[PDB]
């Protein structure tokens, strides 16, 4: 149906429905048979007789026992349902289709909606596993708050047994989304739910809503209708587009067009829609329509009063009944009641005399009139009543009961009693049908929903057979209400009014990106269906008769609406292309529900230099108050009022602007207002200021205007909390008396002098002994933040700053909830502009904890003529006068030295390969004649001079051949010296290894290039075995630690260091250390050595070159834009304070971005989390499903790829690859990886979605590389850390596939305020400073062992050869240096070294400081040096152990290791984690990796089935064995001990403490060991003796049949005879070896299918508390007594079979 | 009636700062002032009453005959129509280290006198006399006169005779005090620069305009007040007139019913 171009432009204002709520679209008013009309002087009367349905034809009720046992609970009160629910039951409980029921009010409609909820409970309930509380959400939408509260009450109490918690969506608490995530069957209003979904902050839970119930859906006719349409439309929009099932229920009143509303809800007419006429009403209703004929106003009102009077005589005198009369004003309910009583005194003792009969008039009226506090109860004893919202809870409840008792004959009340409780006072009268609406600023007619609810509350159902509803309006309005009380008033759509703002909201949510998408969205509205069935009534134009599906019409509408949205700068809209994109202004307008015209005035009037008076002026100029006029009837009151308000409004005089301004001020200052219209307008301004001011707030925020934004924020707090910024903050405490607040505001004391004090000293401070105890608690709970910021000049252009926020108050859920929001503002010296801002959340968990230091890192620009200071402010978002400001002086700050211009790339000859003086070396790159330009400028020094060379070029520039030109020259000479290459990560070392190994296997000179694994035993001589080795900075740290005594460690003339810039990357200090020493190595040997360094474009290469000792001639630093394939970068700023909601948000744009820049080209999508790869791939595929081309990224029929059906071990990757996507993460198996790389390069799939953790390992390339998100969640500090610049460079380095343009393209999706941080360092070179000074002890503890740091002064020399030293002079303030001069520098080195070494003194490591505090490496530091265990972990390894090892506590000691803290911790995986603790034995921090490691090790003990993400279990296993083998070497001292050797014995074979050793054999399930127990197969020795041919009574007949395994049992027998070794080590005074072998001709590490990837240690003897003694042992010993005992065996890792024979 | 029209008039002060006019001088030491703190100062002032601020600065390394006004300190003051009530204590702060007292700055409601007025001569003199740190490195008085749509800047140093008369002016406070002369103050070359930004210094409490708080001013003028590095608040700011914002006692409830619906 796709048709893009429109033909006619339309004016929306010309099509809008004036007379909206009062719209009467029916020309006919069918009337009942007995309808009559009588005429009186001044008024008419139309009487309508009540229908009768006591004889329900062919139907009764269905028994409650009909339901299942699990759904018969909440129907406790009733023994059977109702026929109104009986016909719906089959569809309401046994079908998942949308519904729409039309029944009279009070007919038990709520019960029908409950069935729809109970059925959803059924889809979430099983015989076992019932009561699933986290897999479904229900939404109940009511028109008013009084309804949602009662529906929350009964649902909560009736659904209590289900353990499901009901709640009402409201306020900031659920604005912070806590109750929407914790509670189910959510109840709310249309506006609140719409604004909640518009923000999309809780989108993670909004996808869990399987059901939504719309009560009073006939509200569509009201101006609030467009809210219901905007909700239902978008819901069904995706509900039938993406496939995700969402059920909608409709609860409406009996009115026309119910069939159109049915089609609007997509309901099956045959089973979904039901209609119940007035005959199904609880009690038959006789209707009176009184129309006053008097023309003038005053005469009308008096006439209404008399009519109401005479009606009182007929409905209490003639027929004694209770009488509820409704009026539309608080102050009116008293006047009306008083008039009826006073005017009744024509000595008309009647009814008064007639009600007096019982002793009640002598008592209760008199008794109840004195007890209550409400004045105007002068008319209570006369049997009259009054009920309005202004009533106290005690009084209104008394009147309600007195009326229910029957002691009140006539009750006058407002609409509050009509929506609140239920009274059905039999006869109901509506005095007048006119009300004042501040919105339209006029006297508009009553609302139909109010009328129905009023008269709907008709006669008593069980007490009366007569329902008498009386309505008193004007003659000109008779036909309207007659159409209302008789199912004649059709339910139309008012969408045309809010069509512009609704479309704006839909464009913001990304649900509408194209004009066709707008037309598609508009197709799911109620306005659309009404236009289909009634083209003329809605004035379609008749030009669209040929228009089949009214597409062209919808196109013209959406076009014009988008046009006005374009001219207001709310959305970016291209007219002819049709595509759209919402702006930041449109976002705010949608998040706060503001008209486009209002947003327009804000964007054009707000300037940075605005004050308070002007901001109030702009506020009053809002488009929401444009209807509020300034009537002369109140001008004299405003004038005196305008001349006493706080903020001067004298700029405006007697204009509607001045009125609105004075109103908002008056409400805040609590001034006098007498006019009914005045007070009404003030309330309207008040209830709108809360959202208006915040809109202006975010506008000032996004424009970066500090002063104005702060004023706007204070105004937000002003209207929200209702007070001026200078008032007492105690007003924000509900549980605070007004007396102390009144006293406080007369005290000349600041809010600053309330904190940090005792109740006594504050009692006289505020002059009240009573409040001394309570006030100290209130102030203590006030949000107080104490900050401490540290600055670090990252560049001479930009400033990096570390902020430390620490809570300084106590928590209270009543006032704080679960989360407290804050704002981080960073201003300049002038404080005029905002240099940085970002929301700072504060959860109750982290705030209450003992360690609550919160840290946040961000950057800020700097002018070289540096201003005196900046301003950092942390302000509360909802709390007023809760700010923490801190001046950031710069007089101490010293800028880094400038950066010299990058080595410009000269344009010379391409220098073909033949210039190398060889044809055999031409086999390097045979395809292309001339090599990359980068080396065509560096070659003359590359393969010529044997001195140091440093190359700095962007990633993917054709970069690695640089080192090749260094080896090709070095390995073309006699006596080819050995060489070593070092990459930052193992992923890179074996990646370029797999390339240089097989592609360069040629031995002509260079031969056997080996890859370092790690174990020193094999690498120590494999370096001598091969001509060259590839290793990592870590294994090259432990190895080559001692440089003096090694064979091939000196002959290395050529040393390569790829990606040297990663030295500043975490764990890169180890890279800096090895590179720092190697230069020092070649100096001592005096032998010539070249050290080539490859890295990305660097900001400063002067310090790194001198670090390698290379002059300017042979030091190359290129600009980051000399990349061979030009990178077209696109940045997209996103403004969403929720990480998950942000990821779903980027889903659409990424799908677009791929289809925009690479329709035929490959594309990669980097995602923060491994898990987010599956989700993003899922969201991406659904995005293709919405556009109706799910297999868009699949270019070959599945049959050609379906052969890889189960070949993909991961199911999520299979389904994803099924539609042409696929992903790549670290938890992926090598098998799956091979399938992906095959399916990607072969052109099967077009888009790949890799994890961020795989950016280095990924050998892939593509045309388009998108970076979805720039933040990853670190569970260590519980924050979202920004991406390192190094990563983004590498990730965009994968975009090396150019298009026809010849230019690669990449997109960067990041948070709004992170833009200018990444866009800057992507335009200029990458700067990097060392982090050695942070982790010194790690470098020391290893260096101390290598007999090179015994002096400590050599550490002073050792530092000089480090990159840390070279930079400390250039950029002092970055590291902490406050004195540039040499004596100050050496002073800084002296303090640091004596500080870190002191740290190694406090923790068990050498201490003494006499003749030099010099220190030789201690035992702990020694073993920690070879295995590289962190001293933070080893300090943890020495403190925990007790007088008794206690064993199992050591496993806790194992999981307490710091090496596990660097583990990925996805938040919502806490549930399953705690569960594994329930299935395992044995005060752990839940979110900590400490507890995660403890539990995961528990799982490895039982061999439990774990989810895919829990490959973290594998991570803990990989490094722990080497760390635990050290744990026993550490525990060699003292006593016992070596239990960890049994613990290592446990982990290696996946065993428990002392379970059956058969668990190690292949297969052999726990049931098979049972079969082994019933027979003589206990340990393996008797197993092999009970398995061999001639023995085990020859299978004891058959034992192999009793054992489940039959075939392949040889694999089990194989492990017993071959894999499982046999002993061969054999066992001298009162006081003073052999070899392992079995069988023969044997060559076999260890059988380890359970584990991923020794013969020395033995012990002996024991006594009381036990001790230890670890070619024989020289064990020379001095001892008192004599004794002889046991010696132990090897087995570093094997289940059981541990001899202890003495 | 008096102050309300003045508050709204403050809005157009920002347009006044953009178009400034510095009075030249034919003479036979130069002073520079950063525009940022001067424009903010003009915006902070009142239309009718004088606002004052102490001056601090230092001489650049390149030129020792030029002194840059690095800071403008706001002190607790009660503005006057022709004079200003200043405290008798100096502002102490870490930011002022390496800096020296350089007189004071104030604005003039009425048009400027082409000579150092008896008021400026008396206040400057007695400030030099009372404060030891004030007299050594030469200080001056800077007047920011207001002319509709413009601003006139003048710099007056205190002469020897002017100093002796000013301190000794025990009393006659008037437009022509007994003994006053037009030659009691010589003008100094003042210059404006956009090369560097000066900073501010306000009282730690934040309130410096004790006009609406005259009853509270007396309890601090003769005591040492703390100063913190921050941005100066406007004259008619809410903090300067907290009494105006004090709540009355009109009915606190609302007798009109209307549902917010937005929770």
């Amino acid at each position: 149906v796709g048709g893009l171009q429109p033909k006619k432009l339309v004016n929306l204002e010309n099509l809008v429905f004036d007379q909206g709520n009062h719209l009467m679209t029916n020309p006919r008013v069918r009337m009942p048979e007995g309808t009559t009309k009588r005429v009186f002087k001044g008024y008419e009367e139309i009487h309508v007789p009540p229908p009768k349905k006591r004889s329900d034809p062919t139907d009764q009720n269905i028994p409650v026992t009909e339901l299942p046992e699990w759904a018969r609970i909440p129907f406790n009160t009733t023994k059977t349902l109702n026929k109104i629910q009986s016909k719906c039951f089959p569809t309401a409980f046994l079908d998942d289709g949308n519904m729409l029921v039309c029944a009279p009010t009070g007919s038990g409609k709520t019960n029908v909606a409950m069935l729809t909820m109970l059925r959803e409970i059924g889809k979430n309930r099983n015989e076992k596993g019932e009561i699933d509380l986290d897999a479904f959400k229900i939404v109940y939408i009511a028109p008013l708050k009084a309804l949602v509260q009662e529906q929350v009450g009964n649902f909560g109490k009736r659904l209590e047994p289900y353990g499901i918690k009901v709640s009402e969506l409201t306020g900031d608490r659920q604005l912070t989304k806590q109750q929407i995530s914790e509670t189910q069957v959510i109840v709310t209003t249309p506006e609140k739910w719409d604004v909640i979904t518009r923000k999309a902050t809780d989108i993670s839970y909004t996808n869990l809503v399987r059901l939504i119930i719309i009560d009073e859906i006939h509200l569509l006719h009201d101006d609030r209708g467009p809210v219901l349409e905007s909700i239902v439309s978008r819901t069904i929009r995706r509900t039938e587009q993406t496939g995700e099932p969402v059920r909608i229920i409709g609860l409406s009143a009996t009115l026309p067009n119910y069939r159109d509303v049915a089609s609007f809800l997509r309901v099956d007419f045959e089973k979904g829609l039901f209609y119940f006429d007035g005959s199904y009403r609880p009690c038959p209703l006789r209707q009176e329509f009184i129309g006053v004929t008097d023309k003038k106003a005053i005469k009308q009102l008096k006439t209404m009063n008399d009519i109401t009077y005479q009606k009182v005589l007929e409905h209490v005198g003639q027929n004694r009944n209770q009488m509820l009369i409704f009026v539309h004003s608080r102050k009116e309910t008293a006047k009306t009641a008083k008039y009826i009583r006073d005017k009744a005194l024509e000595m008309d003792t009647i009814n008064q005399i007639l009600k007096h009969d019982a002793g009640t008039r002598e008592v209760l009226q008199e008794a109840a009139s004195s007890v209550n506090n409400t004045d105007l109860k002068d008319l209570l004893p006369y049997g009259f009543g009054i009920h309005h919202a202004g009533m106290s809870r005690a009084d209104r409840t008394d009147v309600e009961d007195l009326f229910a008792s029957g002691h009140i004959q006539v009750l006058v009340c407002t609409a509050t009693l009509a929506w609140g409780v239920n009274l059905p006072a039999h006869t109901v009268i509506i005095k007048g049908t006119q009300v004042y609406s501040p919105e339209k600023g006029s006297w508009v007619e009553l609302s139909p929903q109010d009328v129905l609810q009023m008269l709907g509350r008709a006669g008593r159902p069980q007490y009366d057979t007569y329902g008498e509803g009386i309505i008193i309006t004007t003659q000109g309005e008779i036909p309207y209400y007659l159409s209302l009380l008789n199912q004649q008033l059709p339910i139309e759509s008012q969408l045309v009014s809010k069509l512009v703002d609704s479309l704006n909201a839909e464009i913001v949510l990304g649900n509408v990106r194209n004009r066709d998408e707008g037309v598609e969205w508009l197709g799911y509205t109620y306005l659309f269906v009404r236009m289909l069935r009634s083209p003329g009534l809605y004035s379609v134009g008749a030009e669209y008769e040929d228009d089949v599906a009214l597409e062209q019409k919808r196109v013209d509408l959406i076009h014009s609406a988008a046009m006005v949205l374009k001219k207001s700068n709310l959305i970016k809209y291209d007219e002819k292309t049709g595509k759209m994109q919402a702006t930041e202004l449109g976002r705010i307008a949608s998040h706060y529900y503001i008209s486009h015209e209002s947003m327009d005035t804000y964007n054009k009037l707000i300037h940075p230099a605005m004050n308070d008076v002007e901001l109030f002026r702009v506020f009053a100029q809002s488009g929401e108050f444009k209807y509020i006029p300034v009537r002369q009837e109140e001008k004299l009151e405003l004038a005196k009022l305008l001349a006493r308000v706080p903020i001067p409004v004298k700029e405006s005089i007697e204009e509607p602007t001045a009125k609105i301004n004075v109103l908002l001020q008056a409400y805040i200052s609590r001034l006098k207002l007498e006019g009914l219209a005045l007070m009404a307008d003030m309330v309207y301004v008040t209830q709108s200021a809360g959202r208006i001011l915040r809109a202006i707030f975010e506008i000032c925020l996004k424009k970066g205007w500090a002063s104005v934004a702060k004023l706007a924020l204070n105004m937000c707090k002003m209207a929200e909390k209702r007070m001026w910024p200078t008032m007492s903050p105690l007003r924000q405490y509900p549980t605070c008396p007004a007396e102390i607040i009144k006293k406080a505001e007369r005290m000349d004391v600041p809010w600053s002098s309330y904190f940090d004090l005792d109740p006594p000293r504050m009692g006289e401070l505020l002059g009240m002994p009573k409040a001394g105890k309570t006030v100290c608690a209130l102030v203590s709970k006030f949000p107080r933040v104490e900050i401490q910021g540290n600055v670090q000049p990252m560049t001479r252009s930009m400033l990096r700053i570390e902020l430390t926020i620490t809570p300084n108050f106590q928590w209270d859920v009543e006032l704080h909830g679960v989360t407290e929001s804050f704002w981080i503002l960073v201003e300049d010296c002038d404080g005029e502009e905002i240099l940085f801002h970002d929301v700072f959340i504060l959860r109750k968990d982290l705030a209450e904890a003992e360690e609550n230091e919160h840290t946040v890192e961000f950057t800020v620009p700097i002018s070289e003529p540096m201003p005196p200071n900046y301003f950092i402010s942390v302000i509360s978002d909802r709390w007023m006068h809760s700010e923490t400001r801190m001046p950031v002086s710069f007089q101490k700050l010293i800028l880094p030295e400038r950066f010299p211009p990058h080595t410009e790339l000269l344009d010379l000859q391409p220098l073909p390969v033949s210039a190398l003086k060889a044809k055999d070396y031409a086999a390097l790159y045979p395809n292309w004649q001339q090599f990359n330009k980068i080396q065509t400028q560096t070659f003359n020094s590359l393969y010529n001079t044997d001195n140091n060379v440093l190359v700095a070029a962007p990633t993917g520039s054709g970069k690695t051949v640089c080192a090749e030109f260094a080896l090709l020259r070095h390995w073309a000479k006699k006596d080819a010296g050995r060489a070593v290459y070092i990459a930052p990560f193992q992923e890179l070392v074996d990646l370029r290894f797999q390339d240089w190994q097989k592609r360069l296997s040629h031995l002509r000179g260079g031969k056997e290039i080996v890859k370092l694994t790690g174990e020193t035993t094999t690498d120590l001589k494999l370096l001598e075995q091969g001509d060259l080795i590839l290793a990592t900075p870590l294994q090259w740290d432990v190895l080559s630690r001692q440089w003096k005594r090694r064979k091939n460690v000196q002959t290395v003339e050529l040393f390569i260091a790829d990606d040297l810039h990663m030295l500043g990357g975490q764990m890169g200090y180890i890279y800096e250390i090895v590179v720092s020493r190697m230069h020092f190595i070649r100096t001592q040997t005096e032998l010539p050595m070249r050290i080539v360094g490859l890295s990305v474009s660097l900001a400063n290469a002067r310090d790194i070159g001198e670090w390698i000792d290379a002059k300017k001639h042979d030091i190359y630093n290129f600009s980051p834009h000399v990349r061979p394939v030009p990178l077209e970068l696109h940045i997209q700023s996103y403004t969403i304070p929720h990480f998950p909601s942000l990821m779903l948000a980027m889903a659409k744009p990424t799908y677009l971005a791929i289809t925009q820049l690479s329709p035929d080209q490959p594309a990669i999508v980097f995602v923060p989390s491994r898990k987010q790869t599956r989700a993003t791939a899922r969201d991406l595929l659904t995005a293709c499903l919405a556009d109706d081309d799910e297999d868009r990224f699949l270019h070959v029929e599945v049959d050609q790829i379906r052969k890889l059906l189960d070949h993909v071990q991961e199911e999520a990757l299979a389904e994803a690859l099924s539609h042409g996507v696929g992903y790549y993460h670290e938890a992926l198996s090598q098998s799956d990886k091979r399938i992906v790389k095959h399916l990607y390069n072969n052109g099967a799939i077009q888009v790949l979605i890799a994890s961020r953790d795989v950016c280095w390992e990924l050998d892939f390339t593509a045309h388009l590389v998108v970076v979805m998100g720039t933040q990853f969640f670190e569970g260590k500090e519980h924050r979202y850390i920004d991406y390192p610049l190094s990563e983004v460079l590498q990730m965009f380095g994968k975009a090396l596939q150019p298009s026809k343009d010849g230019r690669s393209r990449g997109v960067l999706m990041l948070p709004a305020v992170k833009r200018e941080y990444y866009k800057k360092f992507l335009n200029e070179a990458l700067p990097v400073e060392s982090h050695l000074h942070n982790f010194l002890p790690d470098a020391f503890v290893t260096e101390i062992s290598t007999k090179m740091i015994e002096s400590g002064e050599d550490a002073i020399n050792w530092a000089t050869f480090t990159y840390f030293y070279r930079r400390l002079l250039a950029n002092p303030s970055y590291y902490g240096l406050q004195d540039p001069t040499h004596d100050g520098l050496s002073q800084y080195l002296s303090d640091l070294v004596e500080t870190t070494l002191k740290q190694l003194s406090d923790a068990r490591i050498i201490e003494m400081d006499e003749d030099e505090g010099t220190v030789a490496p201690l035992n702990a530091a020694m073993i920690a040096a070879y295995y590289n265990i962190s001293y933070m972990t080893m300090e943890m390894f020495l403190l925990s152990l007790s007088h008794k090892s206690k064993l199992r506590t050591i496993l806790e000691i194992v999981t307490a290791a710091t090496e596990f803290e660097s583990i990925q911790t996805r938040r919502h995986e806490e549930g399953i984690l705690k569960r594994i603790y329930d299935h395992v034995p044995v005060n752990p921090v839940w979110d900590s990796a400490h507890f995660k490691a403890f539990v995961l090790v528990q799982a490895h003990f039982s061999r439990m089935n774990l989810p895919i993400d829990l490959a973290k279990d594998q991570e803990v296993i990989l490094q722990k064995i080497l760390s635990l083998l050290s744990a026993i070497v550490d525990i060699l001292s003292s006593e016992g001990a070596l239990n960890a050797m049994e613990m290592s014995q446990m982990v290696v074979q996946a065993m428990w403490d002392r379970d059956s050793p058969l668990k190690q054999i292949p297969n052999f399930t726990p049931e098979v060991v049972k079969v082994a127990n019933k027979y003589g197969i206990n340990d393996i020795f008797d197993f092999m003796e009970q398995m061999n041919p001639e023995e085990n009574p020859n299978y004891a007949s058959l034992v192999k049949d009793l054992g489940l395994t039959q075939a392949q049992l040889a694999q089990a027998a194989n492990f017993t005879n071959n894999k499982y070794p046999d002993i061969t080590l054999e066992f001298d005074n009162i006081r003073a070896h052999i070899e392992r072998e079995l069988e023969e001709d044997e060559e076999p590490t260890v059988h380890a299918p359970f584990y991923p990837g020794n013969w020395w240690l033995v012990v002996g003897e024991e006594s009381t508390k036990t001790l230890l003694a670890i070619v024989k042992l020289e064990f020379v010993v001095p001892s008192p007594g004599k004794h002889d005992l046991k010696l132990f065996l090897m087995s570093d890792s094997y289940v059981g079979v541990d001899q202890d024979p003495s | 009636t008096e102050w309300r029209t003045r508050a709204i008039a403050t809005s157009n002060l920002r347009t006044r700062a953009n178009n400034m006019y510095v009075a030249p001088v034919d003479n036979d030491i130069t002073y520079v002032m950063p525009k940022n703190i001067l424009k903010k100062f003009i915006t902070i002032a009142d239309l009718r009453v004088q606002v004052a601020g102490f001056l601090y600065g230092c001489s650049p390394a390149d030129n020792d005959q030029v002194k840059e006004i690095r800071c403008i300190v706001m002190v607790p003051q009660i503005g006057g129509n022709r004079s200003v009530q200043l405290p008798q204590h100096l502002p102490q702060h870490e930011m002022l280290k390496g800096l020296e007292p350089l007189g004071l700055i104030h604005t003039m409601a009425g048009n400027e006198l082409p000579y150092m007025s008896p008021a400026d001569v008396t206040t400057h003199a007695k400030l030099v006399d009372a404060h030891p740190s004030w007299k050594n490195q030469n200080t001056l008085t800077v007047t920011v006169a207001f002319t509709p749509g413009s601003v006139s800047l003048s710099a007056w140093a205190l002469t020897p005779l002017g100093y002796k008369w000013g301190v000794e002016n025990k009393d006659p406070n008037v437009d022509n005090p007994q003994g006053f002369t037009t030659t009691m103050g010589e003008r100094r070359q003042l210059l404006l620069s956009d090369k560097f930004k000066g900073f501010f210094l306000v009282p730690d409490t934040g309130k410096w305009n004790y006009s609406f708080m005259g009853s509270s001013f007396s309890g601090i003028e003769k005591k040492p007040y703390h100063v913190k590095l921050d941005t100066p608040l406007p004259f008619y700011s809410e903090q300067h007139r907290p009494i105006h914002f004090t709540s009355f006692n009109e009915l606190e409830d609302i007798w009109v019913d209307r549902a917010d619906n937005f929770a």
